[PDB]
């Protein structure tokens, strides 16, 4: 099987299951967060799972 | 004549499915008895593993309030000062009599350990 | 033609007054809760064992009494249906007592050297149409050598409701109705034997009474 | 209810035993103690199985013995005859 | 077990025949008459104590097959059947009990 | 071949059907007899409806070994909890010693895409069609043992519902959105829903992704197979 | 009706406390040609041969004294997942009463 942790993160189908489609305006998408800081669970989960979809 | 699958699981479900499919034409007489009063744990086969890593057992050492008293008694004085019987229930030997006199004095005294121990010793000598 | 035998006994809990045959105080008087050391203790025997007294395991008498009630009710219901019981023992500590008890009881026993598979190949070794043992009661699950007896293996291969007093070495998971508790003291063995004898006798008496009641028709 | 086990510090147990020199401070000048662990036939240092010392204590004892042998505070190939009055410390197998 | 009874009946019929037909009219003729008959009207021309014509009680010559210890419904009558050789184990248990009792109080065959 | 023989008192085992699987001629030298022409066989007997089971019977003969294996199988009848005789409960991803088993739940009329030995085993058990990727080495004995172990270790629907409590919700594509419960608890009912934690940790296989995305390509991908 | 722990809190094996160097009485239930199946109520039992004093007197149903030297007597060895248990005590003897 896949040699990763969360294989569902990269399966095409899971990526196509998205919905958000940025309009023809935004040019750059910068993101930054602290991983050791557990307070930022939302940003961590986002950068981990939704970045492939975006 | 039947099956002899032992390293599979429980014999209850085995007999159940054998009677359902039609293998065991004659229903075993003990089926109803086992169904009326089942055990607390189904006899399922379990390979005898070993505690390798940090796995420990849930059993611990039992202790009572009289354990420390008896330890102090054995430390102060010598061994038992009476031919213990242990044949009749709740036998009253020298150590047991001392523990009883202590529990009568401590607890139910609220003072100190040395004074009450000396009092119990004097009572025993009496 | 008597279908009431499959409904009358299996209806009320402790039909033959199972809980009254023994007593919690009578069982504690034998110090059955005692056990071997933690090292000798088995892994699967941990849930049934309570604590330890300076590396001396103690077994909660409540679970043992419940298992004993269950096993006694099972044996009584089996005797009500006329069945064979097989006693096993090899420690050679109370073989004479177990033999005398088997003589007193209306069943058979075998507490001697068990040859290589006498129940598995009973077709050729024993007679072709032999009433195989419908129940097993272990008096000393641990034989002379630190090795689990083959009786449990033959039972699992023959599907027989196994009974016995499991110690802190065997695998209760392999036995159907295990009974944790001591298996070395003399008073405990005597009490267990007397309880089994009384249970068998009372079950036979109740069976005879129910047969007479049926015949009253 | 009032008879459940308690989380005590394991009573009925005696503290661990000690060697013949635990709560002490060895010194390279104590020729008597240094030679006590030496045979008067070949100057061999008794081992741990018979002597019964700990790792650190035995290491320090043998280091002091070696220092005394090198510097010149103890005979190497034999035991100091001027300090023979020593009780039976080690279990001298020879001579019974 | 039925074979044993059949052979016993056959031997009885043969004895009755050898008694009535032959001159030896008394049915109580011992084995000496049979031996004389074998020596005379049966010159085996051999010397084997086994192959020679030996027609006597079948139980004395046959390895009797133990009958069914139990009739119908199973349930062996003996309380020591699963121990193999019930007689030997019963004798051993009796000897052990006798020894225990006598302790509490305080050539062979082939 | 013919069915197994009955028992002494009865037990009409003629209903079951025998099916020899493999044959092997073993040559083992001895002290004087030389290379012993020993034969080892693994036969599987069983008509269906869950009643089945494998066995082994090695000997220096043919019919004797066959009947010995048949008797052993008769004395070793395995049962497999099934749900609607057509497909297995759920998929299994086992690793028996050195034989991998990657099964996939498929509907009726799909076809038997598995080892011929596995095809015969399913025909004897009752399963009609079910996909299975015979990964790893191809060891008949070990593969069959692993398949039997997997079939014996399966979580049914009724037992799972009784343990957890929640009902079996499903949205079949063949039928309409109307959900039909397959199993219900035997007493209680967990009023609270399952912890719907998205992006779970389900270690799926790369073959699943290759089949879903159609990326798999070879000279023997999904070609037409024989009939029957 | 007393609970299970209530009886264990006031039992002989628990009331005596430890098990090392004690004065306890015993009794015999079976006599051997030389050994003596001494008993004192508990888990296992003990054995001993005919001593000097009261040699021929220690018959079936007599009374003896024990010292309690590990009721179980068990030790773990190197090449053995299980500990080599003895299931006996064999404590030191003294006399009658
Ligand atoms: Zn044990
Ligand atoms: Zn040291």
């Amino acid at each position: 099987p896949m040699k990763g942790r969360f294989p569902i993160r990269r399966t095409l189908q899971y990526l196509s299951q998205g919905n958000v489609v940025f309009k023809d305006s935004v040019k750059v998408m910068t993101v930054n967060y602290n991983t050791h800081g557990e307070l930022g669970e939302g940003a961590r989960k986002f950068v981990f799972f939704n970045i492939p979809q975006i | 004549a039947g099956s002899r699958l032992e390293t599979v699981g429980s014999i209850f479900s085995r007999t159940r499915d054998l009677v359902r499919a039609g293998v065991l034409k004659e229903k075993p007489l003990w089926f109803d008895v086992y169904d009326a009063f089942p055990p607390l744990r189904e006899p399922v086969f379990q390979r005898p593993r070993v505690r390798y890593g940090k796995a420990k057992a849930p059993i611990q050492d039992i202790w009572y309030h009289e354990d420390r008293i008896r330890a102090k008694f054995y430390s102060v004085y010598g061994s038992g000062q009476r031919a213990f019987d242990l044949f009749n229930p709740n036998f009253k030997s020298t150590c047991q009599r001392f523990v009883e006199k202590y529990t009568e004095l401590q607890k139910l005294g609220e003072t100190d350990e040395e004074k009450l121990f000396v009092e119990t010793g004097k009572a025993l000598l009496a | 033609f008597n279908d009431k035998i499959l409904n009358e006994p299996l209806k009320h809990s402790d039909f033959f007054n199972v809980k009254e045959l023994f007593s919690v105080r009578s069982l504690f008087d034998a110090r059955v809760h005692l056990g071997h050391k933690a090292g000798c203790r088995h892994r699967f025997m941990e849930p049934y064992i309570f604590g330890s007294r300076l590396d001396h395991d103690i077994i909660d008498l409540e679970q043992t009494a419940t298992h004993l009630q269950l096993a006694l009710n099972f044996t009584a219901h089996m005797a009500y249906r006329k069945g064979i019981i097989l006693f096993i023992s090899r420690n050679r500590q109370f073989s004479y007592l177990i033999e005398n008890m088997a003589r007193d009881c209306g069943e058979y026993a075998h507490t001697r050297y068990f040859r290589g598979g006498m129940l598995t190949n009973a077709r050729l070794l024993f007679g072709p149409t032999v009433r195989l043992p419908d129940l097993i009661i272990f008096l000393h699950t641990l034989n002379n050598i630190f090795e689990p007896h083959v009786a449990v293996r033959d039972a699992a291969k023959m599907n027989i409701p196994t009974v016995g007093i499991v110690d802190t070495n065997c695998n209760p998971c392999l036995i159907t109705y295990p009974v944790p508790g001591n298996d070395d003291s003399p008073l405990a063995v005597h009490l267990y034997c007397r309880l089994f004898q009384t249970a068998i006798t009372r079950a036979k008496e109740k069976r005879q009474q129910v047969e007479a009641l049926y015949r009253l028709q | 209810n009032e008879d459940l086990p308690i989380s005590m510090e394991n009573p009925y147990k005696e503290p661990l035993k000690k060697c013949i020199l635990c709560g002490k401070h060895v010194d390279y000048k104590n020729v008597q103690l240094l030679s006590q662990f030496v045979s008067p036939f070949t100057g061999c240092i008794y081992g741990r199985h018979i002597t019964g010392l700990c790792g650190k204590k035995q290491k320090e004892i043998t280091k002091a013995i070696k220092r005394a042998q090198i510097m010149g505070f103890m005979p190497v190939t034999y035991k100091d005859p001027a300090y023979l009055k020593d009780p039976k410390v080690c279990n001298i197998r020879y001579r019974e | 077990e039925d074979f044993i009874k059949k052979q016993i009946e056959e031997f009885n019929i043969g004895k009755r025949h050898l008694a009535n037909m032959m001159g030896e009219d008394p049915e109580t003729f011992t084995q000496e008459d049979i031996d004389r008959a074998i020596a005379y009207l049966f010159p085996s021309g051999l010397f084997e104590k086994r192959a020679r014509p030996v027609m006597k009680h079948p139980e004395q010559i046959f390895p009797r097959q133990r009958a069914i210890q139990w009739g119908e419904d199973g349930r062996p009558f003996h309380y020591l059947f699963y121990t193999g050789k019930q007689s030997y184990y019963s004798l051993m248990h009796d000897v052990y009990g006798m020894l225990l009792n006598l302790e509490k109080h305080q050539r062979w065959l082939i | 071949l013919g069915p197994p023989d009955p028992g002494p008192c009865g037990e009409t085992y003629e209903d079951f059907d025998t099916r020899i699987l493999e044959v092997r001629n073993v040559f083992t030298m001895t002290a004087k007899e030389g290379r012993k022409k020993s034969i080892r066989v693994l036969v599987a007997v069983g008509n269906g409806k869950g009643a089945a089971g494998f066995s082994i019977g090695k000997a220096t003969d043919r019919m004797d070994a066959f009947r010995k294996a048949k008797n052993r199988a008769v004395h070793h009848l395995h049962y497999i909890e099934r749900y609607e005789d057509h497909t297995i409960f759920h998929d299994i991803s086992l690793r028996f010693k050195r034989t991998h088993i990657k099964m996939k739940k498929q509907p009726k009329g799909y076809g038997l895409r598995c080892h011929r030995a596995i095809i015969t085993i399913c025909r004897l058990i009752g399963i009609k069609d079910m996909y299975a990727k015979v990964s790893g080495s191809i060891n008949m004995l070990s593969l069959t043992q692993g398949l039997f172990r997997g079939l014996s270790r399966q979580e049914t629907h009724q037992q799972l519902a009784d343990k957890k409590g929640l009902h079996v919700v499903e949205i079949r594509e063949e039928c309409g959105p109307l959900p039909i419960v397959v199993a219900s608890p035997r007493g209680p009912l967990r009023k609270d829903p399952e912890p719907e934690d998205e992006v779970p940790d389900v270690k799926l296989d790369w073959e699943d992704v290759k089949t879903a995305q159609g990326m798999k390509r070879s000279v023997w991908s999904n070609l037409k197979r024989a009939a029957t | 009706v007393e609970s299970f722990a209530s009886m264990l809190r006031h039992s002989p094996l628990t009331q005596m406390g430890p098990a090392k160097d004690k004065l306890v009485i015993g009794r015999i239930f079976h006599i051997v040609e030389n050994d003596l199946y001494i008993d004192f109520g508990g888990k296992f039992h003990c054995v001993c041969r005919r001593p000097e004093v009261d040699g021929e007197k220690y018959q079936k149903g007599t009374r003896v004294r024990l010292r309690l030297l590990d009721l179980e007597l068990t030790s773990r060895f190197l090449g053995a997942t299980t500990d080599t248990t003895v299931l006996e005590a064999n404590a030191v003897l003294l006399g009658i009463q």
